[PDB]
DNA sequence: ATCAATATCCACCTGCAGATTCTACCAAAAGTGTATTTGGAAACTGCTCCATCAAAAGGCATGTTCAGCGGAATTCCGCTGAACATGCCTTTTGATGGAGCAGTTTCCAAATACACTTTTGGTAGAATCTGCAGGTGGATATTGAT
DNA sequence: ATCAATATCCACCTGCAGATTCTACCAAAAGTGTATTTGGAAACTGCTCCATCAAAAGGCATGTTCAGCGGAATTCCGCTGAACATGCCTTTTGATGGAGCAGTTTCCAAATACACTTTTGGTAGAATCTGCAGGTGGATATTGAT
């Protein structure tokens, strides 16, 4: 049988996604979420199409921006695994609470 | 002859002058200001366009698309700073994989 | 029976989150990250939708436009290109 | 009948690299770019003026503006191009 | 040359509620910048609002939404309250 | 004949006419509605009293009667809403909230 | 060196107020680096306001506006 | 022969300094540097007193704020000593670049 | 658990930088009245495009196995910072000619205006050109067990 | 180092969305030429408050002693990535209804434009009341030698 040492396909993935630029969260599920979130403000709200996109491109940009920082908080603790505690610090330093 | 022409600019000096007026920035708007700005705005547009194409060029392509723009930007000390808190839709991220995440122990040639 | 659905933050699948961090260069993801990432993602959209809708309501409209999401983003320092403005 | 800088961007592009083409959305982004910076400068100009008890935003404000809102090399080249065109605008008497 | 601040006021408002409490020089300089700081904050978002809606005027509705955007939760609440009161109590544009 | 001030009308003690003056010449828009300055002034005086009260407590809590910057800081920083509204504002002479991380103390 | 004038103690103090307990040896010259790099970014902006206002002196409100456009708003000196 | 344990005067100093709000950099030194730095932008420049006051106040505020972030960085690495590598991450996760 | 050596507390009282009640003059607001002007809130409605249900279609999420290897608990040690007493040089303090910043009068170069008249850049559209995504293939790497 | 399984690369291919190319109706723009209102650069010097220096304060520089923190070395388990299979629901292509955004016209309430009248917060500043930083001495908590 063939087995790729752990962390090898992962790196295949990193190289992969940094080369492309398509959104990475499923469209509808996302739309759903937005809608849900919005409902809590104004009911019966119609969303222009692109408003979901500008919304999604936005969030994804952020989460990726945030992940890089998170990954730096990892390598810092002399590790290579992003832990819930990195995000805390990562967000804590970009200043977000 | 148009002010754009009367200045060597391809950008609408006329426009910019108006925008500035119906824009609420000052009571009055110096006559030369709109010129000076249209020039500054043209310059930048070209600067990025230059670096943008180059990215397309390097990728064997002829049509500048967002990744190119986003690449031109994140790789230019100047632009990446002027556009630090701006997000390019469909831009991607400069390819980069931290060393601590790479494989091995010295297996190069000697 | 026939008419049932659900609310959606779990709509942000573990595989997706994994992908984002992948593009962000993460190679090894500890399992507590996911619900964590979700937690964050929620309050981001929550923060942007709010301000963004405050705009629709002011326009007396009932249709969130994109320069709606956009001005909301700008307001907050996060500026977006590729949708107007 | 909304406006936009698309038309000139395209010219400016072709002038140097006539072969190069600019995608639909790439264009939309560029428009945003221009309006963005246009915005920053005008605003800074507007303040430079206000700070200094002036009712007019001259090319002098526009300049300092540029100096404040752009990085060295971009700022440098801008002030030139800026002066240039405004000097040539007065050359045309 | 004359220069005006919000000091007198800041001070009267302090004194209204808590009489045997004073305010240092810097403090007053700071509370003044705070007012101006926010004044602009608000008047500016308002400016953008109207602008955004091809409207050539700043009504109270603008100052409202602004206030709504600029200030945080419970504080945006109280502000708007205070805003709409002051105005209503102002439309008693008769005897009073 | 007789007459009060617009501030007087709105039950305000912050200058309504002034805020209206600044609003017009402040270059924000062509027109300034008649109620807008009244509304704005109301908000301002509000917040004005809001920091003031808090800043006062800060001071009194320490048996002092005169508010110094330290109080305003301590005030702003403990208030959630103010702390957020003024997060990117630094108060000249305000010091910082006392706080020593656990991993630096033995126990207590 | 004037930047050297920012004594090892001052760095130490700030770092105390900052909550730091134990300070490694390198921190000192590093902190100086940061500090200069900050002052520079601020004063460049500051002085630019000075030359525009065609003055020879650098007003307090010049620093203040500089600091403001950097997103570092300051209360206690006007503006 | 009295002597305090390594790190007991530290906290005494932490606690001592967080209670105060006195500027921590000697004024003349600072004053010089501010001037030394401005020289590179314009010569024969005069400085309002307060203009130098504004700078020190803000610069210090900034440095203090950064030291807190730095310390957090160190505690993340399960250390209690702020190293150069600390300030570095603290800044990287703040934008300063 | 027991002292010392010190640090910290706190009710107690006092001199000076600086707040306070005072009378007060006023350039400049803020207010007010009639006249002239208009930009938005309302009423009507053309058409763009947002919400849906539809039934096939498969790309993609989810669950379970398996173990490799990374993270965490733990031991030991070299050395790097904290603490400390010292006594000298650098910053702090109080006083001063005067370098420039604010204060004010000014007179046209420069910027609004309102009406026209010439020119240009967006728009629904129609004949048509074309850069590149989406696929396969054979050559050429890259991984990893052996 | 060698051999097998895989992923990646690189060249030729091509239907199709989206760019390239004129044609031309045009309404919102941009240019043009006085008539005419105005703010900015100018000339002067009244007036702070900036640079400069001497002299007693006090924080900093420094070398020594060594505790305990950090980083290396070590050991181990259980957490998460790789692989593979199952069938769920996301994605896709329309087709169709009508909710709302958006283009227009419209007229008057609400706002700008002075002239003129009343009111006020800013200020120089002598008279003077006072909060509190700062220096004292003794109760009271904390730290470390043993
Ligand atoms: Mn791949
Ligand atoms: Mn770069
Ligand atoms: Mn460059
Ligand atoms: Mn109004
Ligand atoms: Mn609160
Ligand atoms: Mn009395
Ligand atoms: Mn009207
Ligand atoms: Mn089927
Ligand atoms: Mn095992
Ligand atoms: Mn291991
Ligand atoms: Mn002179
Ligand atoms: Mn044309
Ligand atoms: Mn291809
Ligand atoms: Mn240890
Ligand atoms: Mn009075
Ligand atoms: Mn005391």
């Amino acid at each position: 049988p063939h087995r790729y040492k752990p962390g090898t396909v992962a790196l295949r993935e990193i190289r992969r996604f940094q080369k492309s630029t398509e959104l990475l969260i499923r469209k509808l599920p996302f739309q759903r979420l937005v809608r849900e979130i919005a409902q809590d403000f104004k009911t019966d709200l119609r969303f222009q199409s692109s408003a979901i996109g500008a919304l999604q491109e936005s969030v994804e940009a952020y989460l990726v921006s945030l992940f890089e920082d998170t990954n730096l908080a990892a390598i810092h603790a002399k590790r290579v695994t992003i832990q819930k505690k990195e995000i805390k610090l990562a967000r804590r330093l970009r200043g977000e609470r | 002859q148009s002010r754009s022409a009367k200045a060597g600019l391809t950008f609408p000096v006329g426009r910019v002058h108006r925008l500035l007026r119906r824009g609420n920035y000052a009571q009055r708007i110096g006559s030369g200001a709109p010129v000076y700005l249209t020039a500054v705005l043209e310059y930048l547009a070209a600067e990025i366009l230059e670096l943008a194409g180059n990215a397309a060029r390097d990728n064997k392509k002829t049509r500048i698309i967002p990744r190119h723009l986003q690449l031109a930007i994140r790789n230019d000390d100047e632009l990446n700073k002027l556009l630090g808190n701006v997000t390019i839709a469909q831009g991607g991220v400069l390819p980069n994989i931290h060393q601590n995440l790479l494989p091995k122990k010295s297996a190069k040639a000697t | 029976h026939r008419k049932i659905l659900r609310d959606n933050i779990q709509g942000i699948t573990k595989p997706a989150i994994r992908r984002l961090a992948r593009r962000g260069g993460v190679k090894r993801i500890s399992g507590l990250i996911y619900e964590e990432v979700r937690a964050v993602l929620k309050s981001f959209l929550e923060s942007v939708i709010r301000d963004s809708v405050t705009y629709t309501e002011h326009a007396k409209r009932k249709t969130v436009t994109s320069l709606d999401v956009v001005y909301a983003l700008k307001r907050q320092g996060r500026t977006l290109y590729g949708f107007g403005g | 009948r909304k406006e936009t800088y698309s038309s000139y961007i395209y010219k400016v592009l072709k002038q140097t690299h006539p072969d190069t083409g600019i995608s639909q959305k790439s264009m939309s982004i560029l428009n945003s770019f221009v309006n963005d910076i246009f915005e920053r400068i005008a605003t800074e100009a507007s303040k430079l003026a206000a700070y200094n008890k002036k009712s007019t935003i001259s090319a002098r404000e526009i300049q300092t503006a540029v100096r404040l809102i752009l990085p060295g090399e971009l700022a440098k080249h801008a002030v030139s191009e800026g002066t240039r065109a405004v000097t040539k605008y007065s050359s045309s008497t």
